RNA sequence: CAAGCUUGAGUCUCGUAGAGGGGGGUAGAAUUCCAGGUGUAGCGGUGAAAUGCGUAGAGAUCUGGAGGAAUACCGGUGGCGAAGGCGGCCCCCUGGACGAAGACUGACGCUCAGGUGCGAAAGCGUGGGGAGCAAACAGGAUUAGAUACCCUGGUAGUCCACGCCGUAAACGAUGUCGACUUGGAGGUUGUGCCCUUGAGGCGUGGCUUCCGGAGCUAACGCGUUAAGUCGACCGCCUGGGG
């Protein structure tokens, strides 16, 4: 999230290298993550019905590339 | 610890005892005994200046060693007695030069326990040494006001103070009260709490109970005569003014201290 | 725990060599070696339940062995119980 | 008696005397037959985070084999000291005379 | 625990029956090989042997016709929780006497069929068929 | 593609007092990277993650990008 | 009933992983409050608004301090635990599990009516503590009405110690134990080997997700961790309401 402005770069880089940080520390995603209370039921379910999606989409792709269509 | 008595009668049915069996049986040190007569209140004029005061059994007076300027001298707990003048238990330590004093016990203290006193004494609960020296953050009691004059807080049975903040000749300290209060470095305080916490778990269980420990019955303004109080009396219960002492100075709010040469010290009041 | 020379030493006097530690008579010795050590750890940890469990399951296996040796033959059973403290 | 391996930072305006801290502690543990199985004085570092007010620090790290209670007191003379900023004591599965890897890099 | 082993054999036939397996394999008893000789006698198995002497095994060799398992229903009758015990003019006569039903009497391990041309009866064991 | 770093090297715990192989797995924020990304077993990444709080405990490495 | 056997059940030996438990410390981020500096007209909030906070100087921003609670990243249909549950790091005490090669006891086993013990949250008693959140309650909106949803506040409670309570969609809506029955891909933890060459494969266990075969099922589906094939014992059910 720091950044030092370096030798020729201009205010559109620096700009650039700003946002591209903040989605790699992640900063914006956790405030609005706390920005509301989530019970312990909703975050376990709320992951289990991630993994379940992750899984289906997973299998889907090999399943896809084992089908042959048209 | 606190036991509660079987209601084999009325008047032991509530009674909830606090007992203590560390607490010394037998008398107590013959040369630090003094005698104190009661008062019930009385004045040197002969009237009742503090109401409620009268009887109970006789006590006599243990002196007790507030201000700790046996210095450089290690000394060995031997009792812990009962004190009737105090709702701390005492301690008969004794020094390795053939002294014996009595302090007031703190939560750790015990029969054999090593104490100290001086700029040198380590931390520990029992020894008594100057804030300057106390660490910032720890519980201390027997707080003296002035250098040299005795300690004065955190003296009953289980209070303490909190060494909050130092900066040059004071340090701040939060009072059981729950107030800030600036003291002079220089003064001498006793490291932990002071003992014999459960004292506030009993109950007396009868109207003797009290009795016996010098208090006399209150009765109620509002149940007197409009010549004997302000709340007076009327037909039937009647009260329809503010509350106020038996002097005209009303109660349930009215602040009552004036003192403007110790305000400086004062860093927060209570709440 | 017990620890490898406290095993090794009782089962020594119980067992009748020193690789005899799968007999009944030792292995009650050692339960109630571990047992009566625990009694020190629950005296002053009563809320440990978890714990606590383990040390039910030493003295629920302990009566059943116990029980086992007084069906086979009551005379090493008396004989055990007199050298070890227990009742019963 | 078993392995533990303790590191200690001291405040860095207080460094002269650090040496002496060293033999003060190991002769403690030592009259205890405790062993001092590594000794490395790291010296000046700079910290990760403000403890304090300050930047800087003096690093000790040291390795002992020693019984129970002679670490309790210890510990209890870093919690009532002030030289020490911080204080750890680890246990450890083996004794590890090996160097670390700071220190021969430094 | 492991409280029928006569229901644990009648299983294995059962199930290597259902999954097409050539042989069986299982920890050896009298009354074990006694059954297996029933059967054996019987016509339902291929041929049972015995190895093995501190663990005895019964290695059993199942029986096919076509595509279809020999031993249409196995089961048990008498068991640890309900013991039963038929006499002579009682003993059943599975599927109208095209199946067997192994029966321990006074004298060995044996069929209804034998049982009760022999006139003797005692507990059902099994049911063949 | 990716394979663990401390499975070429036998390593029987991770050391909390090294830096290298310990500033890498820290991030630019300070977070530590999950074996997603940076391709480690789960046998390590436990004394891994188990390494960094001890090392940010005694201030060889920070907590956060800041401090 | 008598003697025996080691295959079930256990004991010992060396290890491995783990948010398993109880006790005591400690670290960093953040929230709130107090004291002060800078500074000025808003802040805060919403679908839109208002209550509220602020010219008596708020909010913002900076430096000190108090205090309580939870432990970002790691972090994962990952792990551990009989279940309920367990997440910063360290130390003290302690339970179980699994693997390797042996030694040893010799059916000592399974299940379990009554009985006992453990058992989320809320709640109750006494004494503390109380930052955040938040039943009740208050005010402002919304609405035909709004004892609500939204907003600004806010006490109990949530936190600790010791008791009591014994209830949950306490769920896998699937009792415990044992045996047998085609497969495939993972995760996680051991362990034997192979030119160990290696940043390579062949075996063997424990636990654990997904898909699916036979079979079973009213169907959905379960499918070697069965709801398949079977045995032991226990619990329970008998139309919907009442
Ligand atoms: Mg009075
Ligand atoms: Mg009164
Ligand atoms: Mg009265
Ligand atoms: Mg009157
Ligand atoms: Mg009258
Ligand atoms: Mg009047
Ligand atoms: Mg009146
Ligand atoms: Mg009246
Ligand atoms: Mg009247
Ligand atoms: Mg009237
Ligand atoms: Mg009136
Ligand atoms: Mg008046
Ligand atoms: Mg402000
Ligand atoms: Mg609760
Ligand atoms: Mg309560
Ligand atoms: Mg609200
Ligand atoms: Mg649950
Ligand atoms: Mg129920
Ligand atoms: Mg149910
Ligand atoms: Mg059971
Ligand atoms: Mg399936």
């Amino acid at each position: 999230p720091v950044i030092k402005v370096r030798e020729n770069e201009p205010f559109d880089v620096a700009l650039r290298r700003f946002k591209r940080s903040c989605e790699k520390a992640g900063v914006l995603a956790e405030v609005r993550r706390r920005e509301f209370y989530e019970k312990p039921t909703t975050e376990r379910k709320r992951a289990k019905a991630s993994a379940v999606k992750r899984h289906a989409k997973k299998l889907a792709r090999e399943n896809a590339r084992r089908t042959r269509l048209y | 610890a606190v036991v509660k008595c079987k209601p084999t009668s009325p008047g032991r049915r509530h009674v909830v005892k606090v007992v203590n069996p560390e607490l010394h049986k037998g008398k107590p040190f013959a040369p630090l005994l003094e005698k104190n007569s009661k008062s019930g209140g009385r004045n040197n004029n002969g009237r009742i200046t503090t109401r409620h005061i009268g009887g109970g059994h006789k006590q006599a007076y243990r002196i007790v060693d507030f201000k700790r300027n046996k210095d450089g001298i290690p000394a060995v707990v031997e009792r812990l007695e009962y004190d009737p003048n105090r709702s701390a238990n005492i301690a008969l330590v004794l020094y390795k030069d053939g002294e014996r004093r009595y302090i007031l016990a703190p939560k750790g203290l015990k029969a054999g326990d090593q104490i100290q006193s001086g700029v040198d004494a380590a931390i520990k609960p029992g020894n008594t040494l100057p804030m300057r020296n106390i660490p910032v953050g720890s519980t201390v009691h027997n707080v003296e006001m002035k250098p040299g004059k005795g300690g004065q807080l955190a003296r009953s049975a289980g209070t303490y103070v909190q060494i909050v903040a130092r900066d040059g000749a004071y340090v701040t300290l939060r009072l059981r009260s729950g107030e800030m209060r600036k003291v002079e470095a220089d003064c001498r305080a006793t490291l932990g709490e002071v003992g014999n916490a459960e004292h506030m778990l009993r109950v007396l269980g009868k109207a003797g109970a009290a009795r016996w420990r010098g208090v006399r019955p209150t009765v109620r303004g509002t149940a007197m005569n409009p010549v004997d109080h302000p709340h007076g009396g009327g037909e039937g219960r009647n009260f329809g003014k503010h509350p106020v002492t038996p002097w005209g100075v009303q109660t349930k709010g009215k602040k009552t201290r004036s003192n403007k040469r110790t305000d400086k010290f004062i860093v927060r009041r209570r709440s | 725990s017990l620890s490898t020379e406290a095993t090794a030493k009782i089962v020594s006097e119980f067992g009748r060599d020193a690789n005899d530690t799968g007999s009944t008579e030792v292995q009650v010795a050692l339960l109630t070696a571990q047992i009566n050590h625990l009694q020190g750890h629950f005296a002053e940890h009563k809320k440990d339940h978890h714990s606590r469990r383990g040390l039910l399951r030493m003295v629920s296996q302990r009566r059943k062995l116990l029980d086992y040796l007084k069906r086979k033959d009551v005379a090493r059973y008396t004989q055990l119980i007199e050298r070890l403290g227990l009742r019963r | 008696m078993r392995h533990y391996e303790i590191v200690f930072m001291v405040h860095p305006d207080q460094s002269e005397q650090v040496p002496g801290m060293i033999e003060r502690y190991t002769a403690a543990i030592t009259g205890a037959e405790g062993k001092i199985h590594r000794l490395e004085d790291w010296g000046r570092r700079q910290l990760a985070y403000p403890i304090n007010k300050l930047h800087k620090a003096h690093y000790v790290l040291m390795n002992v084999e020693a019984p129970q209670e002679v670490i309790d007191e210890l510990e209890t003379t870093f919690r009532f000291n002030d030289a020490v900023i911080r204080s750890m004591v680890m246990r450890t599965k083996h004794a590890v005379t090996e160097a670390s890897p700071m220190v021969k890099a430094k | 625990s492991m409280q029928d082993p006569i229901a644990d054999m009648l299983t294995r036939i059962r199930n290597g029956q259902a999954a097409n397996k050539a042989a069986v394999t299982m920890p050896s008893s009298k009354l074990k090989v006694a059954i297996a000789n029933v059967l054996k006698e019987e016509g339902f198995i291929e041929d049972f042997k015995v190895e093995g002497d501190t663990k005895p095994e019964l290695e059993l060799t199942l029986k096919y016709f076509q595509g279809k398992a020999v031993v249409e229903s196995i089961q048990r009758v008498s068991r640890p929780g309900l013991r039963i015990y038929k006499r002579k003019d009682e003993l059943p006569k599975v599927m109208a006497g095209l199946g067997i039903a192994v029966v321990s009497t006074s004298k060995g391990v044996m069929t209804d069929r034998a049982a009760r041309q022999a006139g003797l009866g005692g507990e059902i064991i099994c049911y063949v068929a | 593609r990716k394979f663990c770093r401390f499975t070429a090297e036998g390593v029987q715990e991770i050391d909390y007092k090294d830096i290298a192989t310990l500033k890498n797995y820290i991030t630019e924020s300070g977070k530590i990277v999950p074996s997603r990304i940076t391709g480690t077993r789960a046998k390590y990444q436990r004394q891994l993650a188990r390494a960094i709080k001890r090392a940010r405990y005694l201030s060889l490495l920070p907590y956060t990008d800041r401090h």
